[PDB]
RNA sequence: AGGA
């Protein structure tokens, strides 16, 4: 605890002293072009792009969406999308390299546009560590 | 939000203990210091748990779905 | 001034410090993550060979 | 079985394919959610 | 900010759990730190040579 | 009688108050931590949610979930899931608890570690019930409802020590004191003016003599003489807290003795 | 008579629908009190 | 130009800079398995085995020190003190 | 927009 550090009791830690919960809402749309050339939210494979992200796409449902129950982990894809060229590309949205949790929420709504509009919140409990300010 | 079950510091089962002073409160009129005495919450630490505990739960309850 | 007396470099860790009593004072505490991170070039030597075949 | 979106507001299901149109059945709100997955989650005490 | 040569020094490795670099308090003064939450770089030598002039 | 004696001052369900006698303070200190932390306890440790429609996170509840106390009377003849031979758990090495709450009621609906079931086997031992001590029988509240706000979950309940996690606690609070006086001079009282009047007087005091300030300084002496308090958090009773502690400690240097001979 | 443009309004002001807005409304409007 | 040996008149010791590029070194060619020149009693580390060689002035290099006026001296790592 |  010498020069501005602090011993914690690991036993209160336990007990559930400071721990937290974090969330971060991951969002997206389907973008329209002049000639009604839309996006697509859905789920991909190989099929011609071969433009596309490591993260388990597996974990995605027929919507482009995962299931809010789904223990996140890598840079899983969290949100599947593809964008049509004059071709399945790829406008996925993986999970924060780093980060890690579960899928707390998914919102499939409307943009004013009347566009696809999806939010995804994905929480953690995050615990008090070594390193952690106080 | 929601009473923590056991005191962080000691690990004295704390979770029983809400409602029954929050009865000792209303219903038996009694002051803080004497209602966590009489629930036998000896140590300050366990007294702080209850003390200062704010039971968000209730709040949040309040909304829908 | 930005890319020639100065570079981002490979090779190069930063996480937040803390102070140990039971260090030496010519150590540095590495967590297990950033040195499974960063990484030396060992020539395969006569001396070396069998160890690093099993660091391999 | 199966309910793929839940409505914000009123709380019902919807079962929604591409092309059916994000709002409600009864209530208005194009808000929606996704009722969580089939497969349980397992989770430690600690 | 490596006002002095002695903000740059030399350290042996200690691998280590949890996700700080640990520093014997001694050495705190030279580097100017403290642990109310300051961050710390590290850079790993690539040659035999390099190592040298760090060692040495 | 033997060696080091005890004198039980005060005993309930939950604590014991006494003096432990002829004893060095490392072996009474050693028996201190062995309590707290080594004595084995059946805690939940894996909790598969089904649903959950509450203002509480999936995780939040789950740890709430572990601090549940549940009776660990026999956890002397369950095994340790690590040393047990099945694909994870079994009835040998786990106890199966069940959790299905919903807000029926207009008003709040809690759930309780009252609402726990257990749906393993139990071969007729005293485990994973539950420690109720509530005046009204209901125990830990875990959460609230209030109306299409659903609790489903399965619990795994599985042998452990505090080492692991603080769950796995048998004890709150240890109480320990030896020498009230300060005889052994092993403090330096801070004072203003006083140190007699600054300093109050343990309950201890009256449990040993005052020194009589005309008397030299007895560096001779040694510490012996300790008053504990051992509170249970409900477990395993009181009296095992104790005994338990002094068997685990004596298997402890046991192990060393055995090792060894192995050796 | 005449449409000229959106003015974006404050929350809790006047010409805004929470400020008459009661403990119970706001709960039910999923806003927090 | 280069300086006689006769006429050198920079220090007769090895700076502490001459001794860590020597290290560098010869730890650099011993590491690139190149040939060394003393029995490696159990020695692994090509630092140590370089320290080892140094330590026996079995080195076969030599340092050409330049003057500000460009003309240099040399001088083997055999012949330099290493009261460092 | 913040941290030493
Ligand atoms: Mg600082
Ligand atoms: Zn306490
Ligand atoms: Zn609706
Ligand atoms: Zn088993």
């Amino acid at each position: 605890n010498q020069e501005d550090s602090m011993i914690m009791n690991q036993s209160s830690i336990d007990r559930g002293l400071f721990r937290s919960l974090f969330f971060r809402s991951y969002m997206d749309q389907e973008k329209k072009y002049g000639m009604s050339i839309t996006e697509t939210f859905e789920k991909p494979q190989r099929t011609n792009t071969l433009r596309m992200k490591h993260g388990t796409y597996d974990k995605l449902d027929d919507d482009g969406l995962i299931a809010p129950g789904v223990r996140v982990s890598g840079e899983d894809v969290i949100i599947g999308k593809t964008t049509p060229i004059s071709s399945k590309r790829d406008a996925s949205t993986p999970l924060r390299s780093t980060e890690n949790g579960i899928v707390d929420q998914v919102l499939v709504t409307t943009n004013q546009d009347g566009l696809k509009f999806v939010k995804v919140r994905v929480r953690t409990t995050k615990i008090p560590q070594i390193g952690d300010k106080f | 939000m929601i009473v923590p079950v056991r005191c962080f510091s000691c690990g004295k089962v704390v979770g029983d203990k809400w409602e029954s002073y929050l009865n000792l409160l209303q219903e038996d009129e009694l002051d803080e210091g004497t209602a966590l005495s009489r629930l036998g919450l000896k140590r300050y630490c366990c007294r702080r748990m209850i003390l200062t505990h704010v039971d968000l739960i209730e709040k949040f309850l309040r909304y829908n779905p | 001034r930005g890319n020639l007396m100065g570079k981002r470099v490979d090779f190069s860790a930063r996480t937040v410090i803390s102070g140990d009593p039971n260090l030496e004072l010519d150590q540095v505490g590495v967590p297990k993550s950033i040195a499974k991170t960063l990484t030396y070039p060992e020539v395969v030597t006569p001396y070396n060979i069998d160890r690093l075949t099993q660091l391999v | 079985a199966t309910l793929k979106y839940i409505c914000a507001e009123c709380s019902s299901k919807l079962s929604l394919s591409r092309t059916d149109a994000v709002r409600c059945k009864d209530c208005g709100h194009r808000i929606l959610l996704k009722a969580r997955t089939k497969r349980l989650v397992q989770f430690e005490a600690r | 900010p490596s006002l002095h040569k002695m903000s740059m020094m030399a350290h042996r490795v200690k691998v280590i759990p949890y996700s700080t670099f640990r520093l014997n308090l001694s050495v705190t003064s030279p580097y100017n730190a403290d642990f109310d939450g300051d961050e710390m770089n590290l850079h790993v030598p690539q040659s035999e040579e390099t190592r040298a002039e760090l060692s040495q | 009688e033997e060696g080091p004696q005890v004198k039980i001052r005060e005993a309930s369900k939950d604590n014991v108050d006494f003096i432990l006698s002829n004893v060095d303070l490392a072996m009474a200190n050693s028996l201190r931590r062995v309590m707290i932390a080594e004595i084995p306890t059946l805690a939940i440790d894996s909790v598969e949610v089904e649903t959950n429609t509450t203002v509480l996170a999936d995780e939040f509840i789950a740890h709430r979930l572990g601090l549940i106390p549940l009776q660990s009377m026999d956890i002397e003849q369950l095994e340790y899931s690590r040393d047990c031979f099945c694909e994870d758990h079994c009835d040998k090495c786990s106890v199966v608890l069940t959790l299905q709450a919903f807000g029926e009621s207009e008003s709040t609906t809690n759930v309780y570690s009252k609402d726990l079931v257990i749906v393993s086997n139990l071969m007729g031992r005293n485990i994973g019930h539950p420690i109720i001590q509530d005046k009204e029988g209901n125990g830990v509240l875990i959460c609230k409802l209030r109306k299409g706000q659903e609790l489903k979950l399965t619990c795994v309940a599985k042998k452990g020590i505090a080492k692991e996690h603080a769950k796995w606690g048998p004890a709150a609070a240890i109480e320990f004191e030896y020498d009230p006086w300060n005889k052994l001079k092993h403090t330096d009282y801070w004072y203003e003016q006083d140190s007699a009047k600054e300093w109050p007087q343990s309950k201890n005091c009256e449990y040993e003599d005052p020194p009589n300030e005309g008397d030299p300084f007895d560096y001779k002496a040694q510490a012996d003489t300790f008053y504990m308090n051992v509170e249970s958090v409900g477990s395993i009773p009181v009296d095992q807290v104790v005994v338990r502690g002094i068997d685990t400690l004596q298997k402890k240097v046991a192990s060393i003795l055995l090792a060894l001979t192995q050796m | 008579k005449v449409f000229i443009g959106r003015l974006p309004i404050m929350l809790r002001s006047k010409n805004c629908y929470l400020s008459e807005a009661t403990e119970s409304d706001l709960y039910k409007l999923k806003e927090c009190p | 130009k280069a300086i006689p040996k006769d006429q050198r008149a920079t220090t007769p010791y090895m700076t502490k800079y001459e001794r860590a590029r020597i290290l560098g070194t010869r730890a650099l060619q011993i590491s690139m398995n190149a040939p060394v020149f003393v029995d490696l009693e159990g020695e692994t580390d090509p630092l140590r085995i370089a320290m080892k060689e140094l330590a026996e002035k079995k080195i076969p290099l030599v340092i050409r020190r330049y003057l500000p006026d460009g003309s240099f001296e040399d001088w083997s790592v055999e012949e330099l003190i290493v009261d460092l």
